[PDB]
């Protein structure tokens, strides 16, 4: 139901989280189209210890590598 | 299976996710049920009693 | 694979803003 990366819960904007066994993706409900779990298709609300059934994973960030490589 | 057993073959799904979808249908985001699950279950049981 | 696609460029709001400032 949710993913907690920095002690914060991340919920999908529109879709459902699915794990194929190793990684985690977010997919639309009526068709299988997995995608990398970035910070653009999820929203954050609440702490890490209020929801039931949460899991542990990291969320990809698109701006951080692009701007850390360039800022150097 | 939620409502998916009317269109085609039934598709299993956890119940709290089904209730999250049904709140999302009426314009309330999913970050409400996952907090108030206990209260919602208690109210449902009291009404059905 | 898309039938009827065309050719054009898409403006990115972030790229010039963070390229001018980074200099
Ligand atoms: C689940 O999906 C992941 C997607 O990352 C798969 O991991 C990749 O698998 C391919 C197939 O050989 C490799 O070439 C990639 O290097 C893998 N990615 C990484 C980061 O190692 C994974 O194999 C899938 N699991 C199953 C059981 O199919
Ligand atoms: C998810 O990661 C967090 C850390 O970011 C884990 O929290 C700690 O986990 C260690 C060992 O797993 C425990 O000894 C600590 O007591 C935990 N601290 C807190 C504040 O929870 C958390 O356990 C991880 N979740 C899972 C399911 O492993
Ligand atoms: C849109 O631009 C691409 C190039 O980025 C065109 O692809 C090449 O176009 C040249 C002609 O300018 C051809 O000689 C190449 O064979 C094309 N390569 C490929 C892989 O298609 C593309 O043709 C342009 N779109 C249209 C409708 O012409």
């Amino acid at each position: 139901p949710a993913i907690c990366h920095d002690g914060k819960a991340h919920f999908p904007r529109e879709g459902v989280f699915v794990s194929n066994g190793t990684h985690w993706f977010v997919t639309q409900r009526n068709f299988y189209e997995p995608q990398i779990i970035t910070t653009d298709n999820t929203f954050v609300s609440g702490n890490c210890d209020v929801v039931i059934g949460i899991v542990n994973n990291t969320v990809y960030d698109p701006l951080q590598p692009e701007l850390d490589s360039f800022k150097e | 299976s939620g409502w998916t057993f009317g269109a085609g073959p039934a598709l299993q799904i956890p119940f709290p996710m089904q209730m999250a979808y049904r709140f999302n249908g009426i314009g309330v985001t999913q970050n409400v049920l996952y907090e108030n699950q206990k209260l919602i279950a208690n109210q449902f049981n009291s009404a059905i009693g």
